[PDB]
């Protein structure tokens, strides 16, 4: 199967406290284009998604949404609109 | 086979312990009645405002791969459950999941 993401070992380090090396271990995540579909798909995606820390609000988040759409698309997973 | 309930338990233990409680209450983990968000600042001592901000982005940590993707594959067997976790599994990934 594709494996988890590493992040399952300390969610927080992903989803509340963010830091460098977790973003490092996105870059290096077998599931890294699924996870940036999944995070445009996702009611309120927020914190490290797929090596980008998704802002909480205004363009800035328009911004991260828009390029994890794009480059989930670019990768073989492209959004499913029906569920955004 | 590592069954639904222990699944979110495991899940719901990664969260704060107000996090925890506070989505425990509102689906109805706890006894089998969900709560209101006045309810839960009736707990804990806030106001609904603080409830409502708490469970909007405890719901967020829930969707984060770290912790949902695991859950992801009990949807099926447990969409049309009427059960407590199935309501908390729909409100983390949607009805349309
Ligand atoms: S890309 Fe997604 S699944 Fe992989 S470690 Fe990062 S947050 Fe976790």
């Amino acid at each position: 199967e594709v494996p988890l993401g590493v992040c399952t070992q300390d969610p927080d380090r992903w989803t509340t406290t963010p830091d460098d090396e977790a973003k490092t271990l996105c870059r290096a995540c077998p599931r890294r284009w699924l996870c940036a579909r999944d995070a445009v798909e996702s009611a309120g995606a927020e914190g490290l998604w797929a090596g980008v820390v998704i802002p909480e609000s205004g363009r800035a988040r328009a911004f991260a949404l828009g390029q994890l759409r794009s480059l989930a698309e670019r990768n073989g997973y492209p959004v499913r609109d029906h569920r955004v | 086979f590592t069954l639904l309930q222990d699944q979110l338990q495991s899940v719901l233990d990664t969260l704060s312990e107000r996090e925890a409680g506070v989505v425990r209450l509102r689906f109805g983990l706890t006894d089998g009645q969900p709560r209101t968000l006045d309810e839960i600042g009736q707990v804990y001592g806030v106001t609904r405002e603080r409830i409502r901000q708490i469970e909007s982005k405890t719901m967020s940590k829930l969707r984060h791969p770290s912790r949902s993707q695991v859950l992801r594959d009990y949807l099926d067997g447990s969409s049309g459950s009427g059960t407590p976790e199935e309501r908390l599994l729909r409100a983390i990934f949607g009805e349309k999941a």
